[PDB]
């Protein structure tokens, strides 16, 4: 039994930590190109703005997922009832 | 039956071949046509293959034999825009006089779109259909032909003979031998040239044999996953719950919705590397 | 259960999927067809 | 997975559907596309 | 039997995690470049939205796949069954 | 027996996953560059757009390759046969 | 309790670091181009700050719950009492 | 055997995806330069196309290697009879 | 508790260096950007310094949280006593 | 024995697959700027090739000792005959 | 102590390999911004060193400190104290 | 013995794999400036190629420390004579 | 005896591989705009350079503490001593 406690804890750590490294990344390049519009032209930020939300939408939906997962695997292991 | 037993059937095809005693007869298990050596056939990938090219084949006559030259009809129209299409794809790439090249690019095209069409079709009403038809209860049937590695191995191996025949055709068999001993890396000073012909035979070789498997292996690689989610999506079915019944008619939708997008794009892929692959084949591009 | 169940969903998805198909990929391209035989048709006429 | 005979039969059927259109379907259709190119054409010289 | 389970354990969490990080990548990289060109060319937005909604489908195609074998892993077993 | 069908769905999970990432990422590349063409010039976009279609059939091919085998190790076991 | 106890520093470790990672290169990339915008056009930056504050709490929200998970791992742990 | 043929699958995973990855990412790095070439020069496009798959071929050589012999290793096994 | 040590060890050099990448990375970046923008606008040096202190708050905060775990967990150790 | 089989499996399958990881990368980076450099130059792509040759074979030196060393650790084994 | 001990080998490793990795893809692009601003204008070389300088140290500081943590692994242990 | 034998292989894939790996990002990045710097300037490339080797001996100077240790590893195994 | 000289086999090839690979890309990096800088100043290259050399000194620091402590571990193993 500790073998499959142990393993489902490191997978839950690989999950959310590629999950943070990942939109860490995107979004520094995403909000990177915002800035550099908003400076270039700053009357087109509000429109900038609701753009780069639409973009991060879609930049969050598996990590959220994984995320789902990984706490679904803490407080609700799937694998200790399968022997 | 359980879910494990559901997709172990959907994965078999429908083989004929040397039984133990006599050359005439069908496989009833997985195992008895994994003993059958390499002579033996998939009854239910050619049956497919062969209709959908006649059904292709006849329709795309039945608008050549009375072309109008005139105000087209409905059918017509269609046949003259898809050659029009076709055409156009093979001049930007191609600047012969090949008259090979255009009509095979066509038949490739429209043929592979057929036989990845078939896999939006509900993925247990063929097979149920030659079941019952059949009168048999465990009768292997797989309609998608582009789900077998055999038919899209064999669709390319033509591609890659002819790619070497046209090759040796217009260069001659000198020339051919050039193309892979002499021209990635070249120089002057022949002391130098005699030491790069195993370095440049490496590299053309392996790019010469990497296009027929390329080209098979993307198109089966694309089908059977979209054919395998498919199936995965058909098991939410079997569990009769309400609320996972509803959720997986969803994803069905979902996936359909992609898949076409995805079958047509392979189709457009494979006729535009095979136009490709073929005008390479003519002219010395280093 | 399994059975006579995996066929009532697909059936339920395909009908879902032709609907979609019928109404939203299909007048694009009737349109499409259509005016390639208005184009071809007003050339004649003028020539 | 199962390389069978059945990669022989559908390069033959390959080459077979290619010659066919090669020679039944593609002259007829190009032959009439470029005969109303020149009608049209033709028209455009009425000058 | 429980090294198959913590190994489909810690295969569902790379499955999971890989897609999430590529996904996060590149979806920055791609909404970076559509809001250069929404500050570039103000008019133009509504085609280039389409076109990165056009691209987008490509980008999340073998991560959904990745995702359905993940949860098929979860609450199913093609590998408990073959012991 | 039972690592030969851990150590499978590990690779599974590893063949799956890094095609995923893979693909991500370099369909963000080559997304961002096209978003970039149709901005500089939008009368181009037909063109531009086979040309990437074309550059995806060559991007995308061993990740492919990849999958197919990983679906094919899940469900048939060509190491399971071998012992 | 001894592989569960020591793979559970394995996994606050990998919390921890791949969040610090992302989040050192994501803030890396978000910040040079705010200097570049700052550079640009010296009188813009008290708007590019907040926005770059605000592009700054979508980049940190997953490392947050990652630093979050990793300390309670640490502290509590629930993998104990699971067995 | 099996431990030699259950590190053999993973072989074959390392030997695909690895390849499969870095095939991705450099299409992705050739094309995205591929299309601003396009459009910077609309009348040079064969010629462009002709050199960019002149340059596929040496970057996908040591790939298809790769691949070649992962499957030489998935139906053959030069490791098994090593005993 | 040897097994327990050991990965102890392993958490601590891993909390260490991904800290140390993703900071060394990050600073790079910043620091290129930094220096661009002091070519520009050499004016605009002094306020640029510290604008640049402002990110670098940002871009350590996680790793300096990572580097205060992993002595924490050198010269105490909460998982000996099988927590 | 069996374990140092293995092990020389995984060691070949890790040569050829950073390898062509590697010479992936690093040809669709010198052929996306080689097309660059042919789209605004069509005078000059004669000679920008055989500099990009010239480049290439400092570009796979490496790799195909790698791959080299590899096929002789498939084909033999040094170290099977040094237990 | 054998596990132990093998394992704080390994910690060395890491602390070292990713301090150098990061450390030298971090001054490359750090350098390559410096020389480039140097190129442009090459009277302002003097300040441009001392702030390639300011930002190197920030750069090192952490990768300093797991070198000197790597350091104290090496010729001291506070793991084998600990049994 | 079986131990060290089987960890020395991996160790010699690694210490060339890694080096390959480095080798011809590197190699692809220096490269593509220098055909950029060609196509500006096609009269400077005799100097050119004298600086690009210039660059290349220290490119690739730990990556052969790195090819003759793998190969002193290989060949009179030094670990084996310790134990 | 046997699992630390096995582990330190393993860990000198990390500090090598994992320093060749950080320094083969910096370098490479570095390397790019120096010959950038030098083909757009063809006047200024026997300054370039010399700058040039004084980034190589510290991009290639802590790599050479790395290879200093490989071979120190593999001619004067200091962990064998310890157990
Ligand atoms: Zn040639």
């Amino acid at each position: 039994m500790e073998t499959v406690v142990g393993l489902t804890a490191i997978a839950v750590a690989l999950l959310i930590g590629l999950g943070a490294l990942g939109t860490a990344i995107g979004f520094g390049l995403l909000g990177g190109k915002f800035l550099e519009g908003a400076a270039r032209q700053p009357e087109m930020v509000p429109m900038l703005q609701v753009k780069m939300f639409i973009v991060a939408g879609l930049l969050d939906a598996v990590t959220m997922i994984g995320v789902g997962i990984a706490l679904f695997f803490t407080f609700a292991n799937p694998f200790v009832g399968q022997i | 039956e359980t879910a494990s037993g559901y997709i172990q059937h959907h994965l078999q095809n429908l083989t004929f071949g040397r039984l133990p005693n006599g050359d005439w007869g069908f496989a009833h298990t997985a195992e008895q046509a994994k003993e059958m050596g390499f002579w033996a056939f998939h009854v239910d990938t050619l049956g497919w293959s062969v209709l959908l090219g006649v059904v292709f084949l006849f329709i795309f006559r039945l608008a050549a034999k009375k072309a109008t030259s005139g105000q087209p009809g409905g059918l017509q129209n269609f046949v003259e825009v898809m050659v029009e299409f076709v055409d156009t794809s093979v001049k930007d790439t191609f600047h012969g006089r090949n008259p090979l090249i255009a009509p095979l690019a066509l038949t490739v095209f429209v043929w592979i779109f057929l036989l990845n069409l078939i896999d939006l079709v509900p993925v247990d009403y063929l097979p149920m259909l030659a079941a019952k038809i059949t009168g048999d209860e465990h009768l292997f049937f797989r309609a998608v032909a582009t789900t077998d590695p055999n038919a899209t191995l064999g669709l390319s191996i033509s591609v890659f003979a002819l790619i070497v025949f046209y090759s040796i055709k217009v260069k001659g068999i000198g020339g051919f031998l050039g193309e892979l001993t002499l021209h990635p890396f070249s120089s002057k000073n022949i002391v130098v040239q005699i030491l790069l012909i195993p370095v440049n035979f490496l590299l053309e070789f392996v790019t010469l044999i990497a296009k027929p498997v390329s080209l098979a292996l993307r198109l089966f690689g694309n089908m059977y996953a979209g054919e395998l989610i498919f199936i995965l999506i058909a098991v939410m079915f079997g569990s009769g719950m309400f609320l996972l019944s509803a959720l997986g008619v969803a994803l069905n939708w979902a996936w359909a919705v992609f898949h076409i997008l995805i079958i047509t794009l392979q189709a457009f892929i494979f006729m535009m590397l095979t136009i490709v692959y073929l005008s390479m084949a003519h002219e010395d591009n280093h | 259960m399994n059975i006579n169940a995996t066929l009532i969903g697909q059936s339920v998805a395909f009908f879902i999927f032709v609907l979609f198909c019928m109404k939203f990929v299909w007048p694009p391209v009737i349109a499409a067809l259509q005016e390639r035989q208005k184009k071809i048709a007003d050339g004649l006429d003028a020539a």
